[PDB]
Order: C-alpha cells, then sequence, then structure tokens
C-alpha cells in the first residue's frame, strides 16, 4: 500500500520530513563572469537570425 | 649541419597560412591592407622561429 | 512622368534595357550538369547589396548558389 | 538483483500502481470507471507512428548514480519540472544498454555506475531489453529525433478514450472527459502518479515476449491509461468544473488533441517546451512497445 | 582553453589559428588536452573562410568515436563540443586527419 | 548614375587572362594600393568600351 497523503486529512502530524538545501548549494549569490565586447561595431549581424 | 626539421616546417606551416590568407575575399580597402600586411607578418615569424 | 497615358514604347525598352545592362548576380560558372543556381539567394544578396549575413556569404563565396540536390542548396 | 517473475514486475506487490480515491488506494482502472466522455463534432484517425531512431545517445561519463525514475516521472507528471532537456540525464539509460555492463538500475530508479551492496536491482537483462528503447529518451531534444507532439496524441485518446470498436477502426470521435471531483483532483492524481514506480512497467515492457507480454497489456491496460490521462490534462486545452445539484464534475476539453500549451494553470501540471518535446518522445517509444 | 571570443571577420585573425598552431608544435600533449575547445574557435574560423568546405564537413559531423576495429564514426550532428567530452568516447573531428 | 551603374555592374576591377582577355570582377570595391602590386587593375582605365 502506498502511505496516505498527509494534506489529504484533517490529522495534524508533528514530525514531517523537510527537503532542506546543504551547504553544498548556495542561491541567490551573486556570479562573476567575463564580458567580451565584439571587436568592431560593423561587423555586427542584426539579421536574419 | 645546417638545416633544422623544425624550422622548415614551420616554415612549410607559414607557407600555407600564406595561401590562405591571399584567398581571403574582403570587401573593405582597409581589409585589403590588413591581408598584405598579414602576410609580411608572417614572413617575419618564420625567420624569429628559425 | 506619364501620369495619364501609356509608356511610349521606345522609352520603356530604352529604359528596361539600360536597367537590364545594371544587373549583375554573382556566379562561379562550373561544368557540372547537374548545377543549378539559387536565383533567389543571389537576387536577394544583390538587391540586399550584399549586407545580409546571406550576401556577404554570397558576396565571399558566390559558389554556394550552385546546387544538386535543391534542398542542400539552402542547407549549405 | 530481483527476479523477474513469468509474469512482470508488476505482478509484484512491491509495484502496486494506485491512485489516491475516496480515502482509499484505488487501482487504476476503478478510477477511470468513473470517467465518461461526451462527443464532439471532430474526428481523430491515428496516423503510423514513426519508427524510432537507431541512434542511443551516449551516455555522458558521469561519475554520479543518476536518480532516472524521479527524472522520468516528473518530466511526465511532474507539477513543477521544466527544462528538461537541460541537463539531458536521460541518456544514461544507455549505459544499461551493454552486454556485461557493470552498471545497475536499483529498485530505487537509480542508475549505479557498479553493483553495490544492500541495493536490490532489476535483472540485467531485462534492464538492457529497457535501455534499448528508452535511452532514446535521451535524444527527446536533439533536432533531428525529435517526436511529433501533434499526430501521437490521437494514439493517446483511442487508448484512453476508445471504446473498442473506435480501437478496432483507428479511429475515434474527439472526446470530453469528465468525472466526479474532489477539489485540486488532478493535482492529486498527477502526485499519486508520479510517485509510481513505472519503471517497473517499462520494463516488464520491454523484457517480456509471447503470451507472458500479452498477458502483461491487459492486466496494466489501466495504468498505461492513467498515465495517458495525467498527459493528457497536461496538454488539455481547458479544464472547467461543472456544478452538478451539490455535486462536481471536473471536465477538459480535449482528449487526444495537444494544445500545445504551456502557460501554468492551477487546474493542472503544465508541460514546457521541453516537456512537451520529451512527453512526445515518451509516447512515440512506449506506443510503439505497445503496439506489436 | 582560457577561451577566444574570435569572430575572424579580419584577415588578421589568422593571428588566434597561428595561436593555436604553435600551440600544437610546443606544446602537443596540452594541446590534445584542450583541442575540442580549441577546434570551437576553429570552427568559427571555417564557417567564415571556407564555408562551402565548412557545410560539407559539418555535415559529416562535428565530433566521431572509434569503435572496435578501429573505424571513425562521425556522428553527421553539428554540435558544441565541452571538455565534459574529453573523458567520454567522442573526438573532436577538425583532428580526425580522414580526408 | 545610369552610365555608373552599368560600368559598375562590370566589376571596379579587372585581371589581364593568361590568354590576354580582361575578365572584370562584377564587383564594386573600393581600390587599395595593396591592389597596385596584385593581379588586379582599376577598372577606369582599361580602355575597354
Ligand atoms: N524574393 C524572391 N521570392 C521568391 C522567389 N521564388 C519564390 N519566391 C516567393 O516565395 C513564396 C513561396 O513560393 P511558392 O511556393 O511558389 O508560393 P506561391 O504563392 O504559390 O507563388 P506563385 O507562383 O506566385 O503563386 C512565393 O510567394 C514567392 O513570392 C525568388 O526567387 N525570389
Amino acid at each position: 500500500q502506498v502511505g496516505i497523503p498527509k494534506l489529504e486529512v484533517d490529522h495534524i502530524s508533528f514530525s514531517n520530513v523537510v527537503s532542506m538545501m546543504t551547504a553544498n548549494i548556495r542561491t541567490g549569490d551573486d556570479m562573476a563572469v567575463e564580458r567580451v565586447n565584439p571587436d568592431d561595431v560593423r561587423a555586427i549581424n542584426i539579421r536574419n537570425a | 649541419t645546417v638545416t633544422n626539421e623544425f624550422a622548415s616546417r614551420f616554415r612549410t606551416i607559414v607557407a600555407t597560412l600564406a595561401n590562405v590568407v591571399n584567398e581571403r575575399a574582403v570587401q573593405d580597402d582597409m581589409q585589403k591592407a590588413t591581408r598584405s600586411c598579414t602576410k609580411q607578418w608572417l614572413r617575419h615569424l618564420e625567420t624569429q622561429f628559425d | 512622368k506619364y501620369p495619364s497615358k501609356a509608356i511610349p514604347a521606345d522609352e520603356l525598352i530604352d529604359n528596361l534595357h539600360s536597367w537590364m545592362r545594371s544587373v549583375h548576380l554573382l556566379h562561379v560558372r562550373s561544368e557540372d550538369n547537374t548545377l543549378r543556381y539559387n536565383w533567389m539567394l543571389g537576387v536577394y544578396a544583390r538587391s540586399t547589396n550584399y549586407t545580409t549575413p546571406v550576401g556577404q556569404l554570397v558576396v565571399n563565396a558566390p559558389a554556394i548558389l550552385n546546387y544538386s540536390n535543391p534542398q542542400d542548396a539552402f542547407n549549405s | 538483483m530481483l527476479q523477474q517473475p513469468t509474469g512482470g514486475y508488476t505482478t509484484l506487490e512491491q509495484f502496486a500502481f494506485t491512485i489516491r480515491n475516496d480515502g482509499t488506494n484505488a487501482t487504476p482502472t476503478q478510477f477511470l470507471q468513473l470517467l465518461s466522455y461526451e462527443a464532439t463534432e471532430n474526428e481523430l484517425v491515428k496516423k503510423t507512428i514513426p519508427t524510432p531512431e537507431t541512434h542511443l545517445p551516449s551516455a555522458r561519463n558521469v561519475p554520479g548514480n543518476v536518480y532516472i525514475e524521479d527524472a522520468i516521472t516528473q518530466a511526465l507528471f511532474g507539477i513543477s519540472a521544466q527544462n528538461v532537456n537541460a541537463h539531458g540525464y536521460f541518456s544514461r539509460l544507455s549505459a544499461l544498454a551493454l552486454p556485461n555492463t557493470s552498471a545497475r538500475l536499483g529498485l530505487d530508479g537509480v542508475i549505479y555506475n557498479s553493483e553495490t551492496i544492500n541495493i536490490p536491482f532489476y535483472d540485467p537483462a531485462a534492464v538492457a531489453n529497457f535501455a534499448a528503447t528508452y535511452a532514446k529518451l535521451g535524444n527527446a531534444s536533439t533536432p533531428r529525433y525529435r517526436a511529433d507532439m501533434i499526430d501521437i496524441y490521437a494514439h493517446v485518446g483511442l487508448e484512453l478514450a476508445g471504446t473498442d470498436a473506435e480501437r478496432a477502426a483507428g479511429v475515434m470521435p474527439v472526446k470530453r472527459a469528465k468525472f466526479d471531483s474532489w477539489e485540486g483532483s488532478l493535482i492529486s492524481l498527477s502526485r499519486d502518479v508520479v510517485n509510481w514506480k513505472i519503471l517497473a512497467f517499462l520494463i516488464d515492457l520491454c523484457s517480456l515476449e509471447g503470451e507472458a507480454l500479452r498477458a502483461f497489456k491487459t492486466r496494466n491496460r489501466d495504468v498505461f491509461r492513467m498515465m495517458l490521462f495525467i498527459m493528457s490534462t497536461a496538454v488539455a486545452a481547458n479544464v472547467v468544473n461543472r456544478k452538478v445539484t451539490k455535486r462536481v464534475d471536473r471536465v477538459l476539453e480535449y482528449i487526444g488533441v495537444n494544445s500545445m500549451r504551456t502557460a501554468g494553470r492551477t487546474a493542472t501540471i503544465t508541460y514546457d517546451l521541453s516537456r512537451h518535446e520529451f512527453a512526445a518522445k515518451f509516447l512515440q517509444l512506449t506506443f510503439t512497445r505497445w503496439n506489436a | 582553453l582560457k577561451k577566444i571570443a574570435e569572430s575572424f571577420e579580419d584577415p588578421s585573425s589568422i593571428v588566434v589559428v597561428l595561436e593555436f598552431i604553435l600551440f600544437a608544435l610546443f606544446f602537443p600533449t596540452e594541446f590534445n588536452r584542450i583541442k575540442g575547445d580549441i577546434q570551437n574557435v576553429l570552427l568559427l574560423f571555417f564557417s567564415r573562410w571556407y564555408p562551402v568546405e565548412y557545410g560539407i564537413f559539418v555535415q559529416r559531423g562535428a565530433t566521431y568515436t572509434i569503435n572496435a576495429a578501429g573505424e571513425f564514426e562521425f556522428s553527421g550532428r553539428n554540435e558544441k563540443w565541452d571538455q565534459a567530452l574529453y573523458l567520454s568516447e567522442h573526438f573532436p573531428a577538425l583532428f580526425s586527419d580522414v580526408p
């Protein structure tokens, strides 16, 4: 049998598994990049893409 | 005694590259220049390498 | 020039001719008998005066217009 | 190693597929009984499904034990999954394709790079038959190998809504599904289905042959129909409810017609374009095995 | 590779190609370690300078895999190299040396 | 302008062939003096009617 989903029924459950991200994850941290501008403005095709 | 296979290989390499650069069709006059200058510069690199 | 009446045939012909003399599509003639010429891409390139990437591709490699299998002409 | 019975792994009670319904663990068949279909003027005819490509995408050198069943089930029925073709770990199934590979597919739905202790795993021959086909999910995004994502849904309709005569005909009216409904019924249905261990189903589907296969195809028709149902709700153009004298009938229009929709909605799971391409591929392969 | 952003419009850009050739000479080992990543630069070079040949080449495939008995098997599919592929079965196809 | 378009459709430059016939480019390009040692000649001075 699969288990009954906890929100399907009205009983309160007071031990529950919560997923949690660890130290190895991090979210929302600003990140570094190397921008590299085109060598010539006139070499830049806009279309036909 | 005199010839060096490494240098002479780099020499055929820049020969090929000069044939490549020479066949590179271009539209702008300045590009036309940089082509021939590039060829002279290759002829320079071959001597530095040798 | 002629708002209300037919263009006289002489002027029509002479202007149409001088304009025909004005046009020259890029091409690389070849001896293969299977080959065709991608008229659309060539006239287009010419019309944009070879500024579009297709016009660049054509001005540098006109041979790309020639094709055997019709589809490959564009795949190229 | 888990032995495979003369029937499928699906014969084992360990792999029962059961949606929650009326407070009980209902079998898919006893959910599909609730379903009823209003016909519309439009007709679905099923075109031949193109043979899946010979190519098996490279199982790139991956140190990790990929959680594949989770990836597949979330790509098909997952409420929140997107960009399913960005990572492309589905290709990993082709690690299992080789004869005498060290890799094992655990019942956990994880593809271990080598057999490891205290982790039960499917019989490698079975998994090889299964991978020889389903590794092709790994090329669901590559332009050369993409499945049609419009015509294939006709099969879905026939395999779901279709009466036995409509199935024999290969052509049924486009239908409009409906059933007595609880709040959030399709979300809950899809989540009951994400938890299904479907690799058991797909593996029996690819490994079994002869009468033992056919006996499987009848026994699990309703299961396949439930998977098809969740996908159908995912691609349905609209999903309304109807008041019906202090009762509510959920109604999806339409079975067998992919609307190509991608904007999210509360009523049902939504496919991003990547999930559409994937689901189309999955259907290509699965229907191919289902009709042979 | 420490990625170049070269577009190869100007003739002078042959410099970058040369930068690789020399590297392939002075340091064949390290070159071989990074050569897919340098094939990604070379492809931008060939598609400009030699669009027709580039189309034929890439039509054959951007990579191949040697099999049993040593035959090459080009992919038939253009696709950018990543160093993820170095430990895989795949090879950059510019270095196949198959005419 | 009209005569110009007819002239420049022929090409801004030409090359004498080994057989001695001129071969115009069919292209409208600015001349560079790098071209002076090249096979090409300016087409204004071809004296080909
Ligand atoms: N610019 C340009 N357009 C073209 C060329 N050839 C075809 N087309 C256009 O491509 C479109 C698609 O081609 P077709 O399949 O012939 O379509 P169509 O409407 O039946 O063309 P018609 O013969 O005029 O009836 C047409 O609308 C044409 O206008 C071409 O050589 N140059």
